[PDB]
């Protein structure tokens, strides 16, 4: 249904040897197309999904461009907030980026993106109304008076509701096979006793795309969250996602315990028993 | 895409 | 300040099939700096052929990285992930269980 486009951008700085790292990566919904990075010999956008191959020399040429501009500022702000929060040269510190853009199953705009970060604690973000600023400490609001000064809410937008929504839609087109997909999960059940009187089910979902699914252990209908061990998402590896969700049951009860598995890429939601 | 140029702070 | 402590997950790509070749995963999330040792062992010894995923973040900020590796599981070896970060005073080892 609903697609995104998030970019996420690191700067780690160096105080031993050179100047800072900075290493960029691109996602459509939960795949990742394409990636940066200032250690790597290529010094260039590279691409990291089969469909972003189809575009022409002067994407991958102007992408790098935005990205060495992207690092510059980056290494720049780094040495800013060094002085705003009265730090020594000494430290490594890391700025992170987030920007991007949510369309609908028509292709129309739903939300536009921009938060930055400083020691992975919130320093400014754009609001959902994609007008103001949320400026998180003393020193984030120095920031937000010189953009608010020079209109950056305004530049922002016209990029988030423009080129972004323009991008996301043209990668959806060029990828369909891959990105309109629903991989639906692979269930399995698990039962291992710990003793005579106790027993371990786990329900187990391979194999799923998008990563968003939903595993809960009910007994006699009724949600299950004592006792339960849910792990968090986890890739496979060749662009498939993995959980699992165990529960540990009294032994000769294990029939009143069901797993529901919810997942878009199931036409009814799963219900798993042992 | 990507933006163009990134604000200072 | 704020540092937090990675989440750490040892697993294979598809269900292991002892004697058949897979890939060993070690799935790093959660954790502040990105600055991270990931290592993948067999029977205590480092695996040299390792690679890994490009570096990105969750929306709390916190950094997640995949390390693979091709391997072969077998009812004998003994696989497991030896994990190092600013926030563990001494690296952590979670040993790969299949069966679970």
């Amino acid at each position: 249904g609903s697609h995104s486009m998030r970019y996420f951008f690191t700067s780690v700085s160096r105080p031993g040897r050179g100047e800072p790292r900075f290493i960029a990566v691109g996602y459509v919904d939960d795949t990742q197309f394409v990636r940066f990075d200032s250690d790597a010999a290529s010094q260039k956008m590279e691409p990291r999904a089969p469909w972003i191959e189809q575009e022409g020399p002067e994407y991958w040429d102007q992408e790098t461009r935005n990205m060495k501009a992207h690092s510059q500022t980056d290494r720049a702000n780094l040495g800013t907030l060094r002085g705003y929060y009265n730090q020594s040269e000494d430290g490594s510190h890391t700025i992170q980026i987030m920007y991007g853009c949510d369309v609908g199953p028509d292709g129309r705009f739903l939300r536009g993106y921009r938060q930055d970060a400083y020691d992975g604690k919130d320093y400014i973000a754009l609001n959902e109304d994609l007008r103001s600023w949320t400026a998180a400490d003393m020193a984030a609001q120095i920031t937000k008076r010189k953009w608010e000064a020079v209109h950056a809410a305004e530049q922002r937008r016209v990029y988030l509701e423009g080129r972004c929504v323009d991008g996301l839609r043209r990668y959806l087109e060029n990828g369909k096979e891959t990105l309109q997909r629903t991989d639906p999960p692979k269930t399995h059940m698990t039962h291992h006793p710990i003793s005579d009187h106790e027993a371990t089910l786990r329900c187990w979902a391979l194999g799923f795309y998008p990563a968003e699914i939903t595993l809960t252990w009910q007994r006699d209908g009724e949600d299950q969250t004592q006792d339960t061990e849910l792990v968090e998402t986890r890739p496979a590896g060749d662009g498939t996602f993995q959980k699992w969700a165990a529960v540990v049951v009294p032994s000769g009860e294990e029939q009143r315990y069901t797993c529901h598995v919810q997942h878009e890429g199931l036409p009814k939601p799963l219900t798993l028993r042992w | 895409c990507t933006e163009l140029k990134l604000s200072d702070y | 300040m704020i540092q937090r402590t990675p989440k750490i997950q040892v697993y294979s790509r598809h269900p292991a099939e002892n004697g058949k070749s897979n890939f060993l995963n070690c799935y790093v999330s959660g954790f502040h700096p990105s600055d991270i040792e990931v290592d993948l062992l067999k029977n205590g010894e480092r695996i040299e052929k390792v690679e890994h995923s490009d570096l990105s973040f969750s929306k709390d900020w916190s950094f997640y990285l995949l390390y693979y590796t091709e391997f072969t599981p077998t009812e004998k070896d003994e696989y497991a992930c030896r994990v190092n970060h600013v926030t563990l005073s001494q690296p952590k080892i979670v040993k790969w269980d299949r069966d679970m």
